[PDB]
């Protein structure tokens, strides 16, 4: 139905 | 008559606060948050009745949860770690020019205009001088002005009547500064 | 909430244009977006590029997801419309007005809703299309926007500016003024 969002992150 | 539009909107928000990492996580139709996790909470809580339908399936399935939960941790307090070696010491000095509002005569009230710019972060004192001391009174600013450009900007206004002789100095202390800066305007 | 600083990940979606946009925000000032036509992460400053980098798929990935339930939201709302919000502007200059040394004019949009906008920048009437450049649509924390536009000038007394900006929520467009002295 509906998606959760994705977390990713700054990296080096 | 406004054409058709529908806007979705999201929003991942860490709170860095003394050792700790809040994880903000907010879920918006239009300009109405509807579904949020707060880590603080530990599960999706809906905010109005459009988000029951999420917020019921999103939780009480573990794979989504566990991985929200530890986010604090993994992204979080890891992106602010990356943000401490170079956002955080970012110091850009403030350049400070000083002049009246208007030209014209000497005795005739004016306001003088301490016009801080270009510096980060922008937590800045201005503070004003006529002779040795302290304006306290007459002091109108501009409260902080954001440039979009990681530059913050300032006005600091102060209600004079110059006469002849009168030295005026306005002090900047920023944390980009070893001491007080200041810069001087003599009424002539 | 108590903080030292906030970082907030920010993206929107919507049916005209801008249709997506992706970003991320250290206390309030945009460090990079993701290019979601060059698919491309692109850093504000030097300073930024030069130390990490970003998956441009997170933000192309969180765009199809933020489109995936803005429909299921646009049928679960029995189809919803906001209301246009009208937005407020102020044009100020960069550094203090000395006549000669090159300037740069800010033009603030604030407060406003939907993120649909033209921005044109007139001198004497005529719009500058060269030396001209832009912010992003910047989210708030009350979900509506703003967004910066700049022009760089030699501050003329003879040169009078005007920042114009059309909105849904506004009846005519709405000019700003700005003038030297
Ligand atoms: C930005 O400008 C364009 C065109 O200059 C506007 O598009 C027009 O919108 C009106 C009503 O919204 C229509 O009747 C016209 O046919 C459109 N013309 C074109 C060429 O698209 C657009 O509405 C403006 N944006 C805002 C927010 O006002």
């Amino acid at each position: 139905i509906e998606f959760v969002f994705k977390n990713k992150a700054k990296e080096l | 008559a406004t054409p058709e539009n529908y806007v979705y909107q999201g929003r991942q928000e860490c709170y860095a606060f003394n050792g700790t990492q809040r994880f903000l996580e907010r879920y918006i139709y239009n300009r109405e948050e509807y579904a949020r996790f707060d880590s603080d909470v530990g599960e999706f809580r809906a905010v109005t009745e459009l988000g029951r339908p999420a917020a019921e399936y999103w939780n009480s399935q573990k794979d989504i949860l566990e991985e929200k939960r530890a986010v604090p941790d993994r992204v979080c307090r890891h992106n602010y770690e990356l943000d401490e070696a170079v956002t955080l010491q970012r110091r850009v000095q403030p350049k400070v020019n000083v002049s009246p509002s208007k030209k014209g005569p000497l005795q005739h009230h004016n306001l003088l205009v301490c016009h801080v710019t270009d510096f980060y972060p922008g937590s800045i004192q201005v503070r004003w001088f006529l002779n040795g001391q302290e304006e306290t009174a007459g002091v109108v600013s501009t409260n902080l002005i954001r440039n979009g450009d990681w530059t913050f900007q300032i006005l600091v206004m102060l209600e004079m009547t110059p006469q002849q002789g009168d030295v005026y100095i306005c002090q900047v202390e920023h944390t980009s500064l070893d001491s007080p800066v200041t810069v001087e305007w003599k009424a002539q | 909430i108590k903080a030292d600083h906030v970082s907030t990940y920010a993206a929107f979606v919507q049916t005209h244009r801008p249709t997506g946009e992706f970003m991320f925000e250290f206390d309030e000032d945009e460090q990079f977006y993701v290019d979601l036509d060059k698919k491309e992460t692109v850093w504000h400053l030097e300073e930024f590029g030069r130390a990490f980098s970003f998956e441009a798929q997170g933000g192309l990935a969180n765009i199809a997801i933020l489109n995936n339930n803005l429909n299921t939201l646009i049928q679960r709302s029995n189809h919803t419309q906001a209301a246009n919000d009208p937005p407020e502007v102020t044009v100020f200059p960069k550094e203090p007005v000395e006549l000669g040394q090159p300037n740069t004019l800010i033009c603030h949009i604030d407060r406003f809703f939907p993120p649909v906008l033209n921005v044109t920048w007139l001198c004497n009437g005529e719009p500058v299309t060269e030396g001209v450049a832009e912010s992003l649509f910047l989210p708030r924390t009350d979900y509506s926007f703003h967004k910066f536009h700049y022009l760089t000038f030699v501050p003329s007394a003879e040169d009078v500016y005007d920042c114009r900006v059309e909105h849904w929520g506004l009846d005519q467009p709405l000019l700003k003024h700005w003038e030297a002295q």
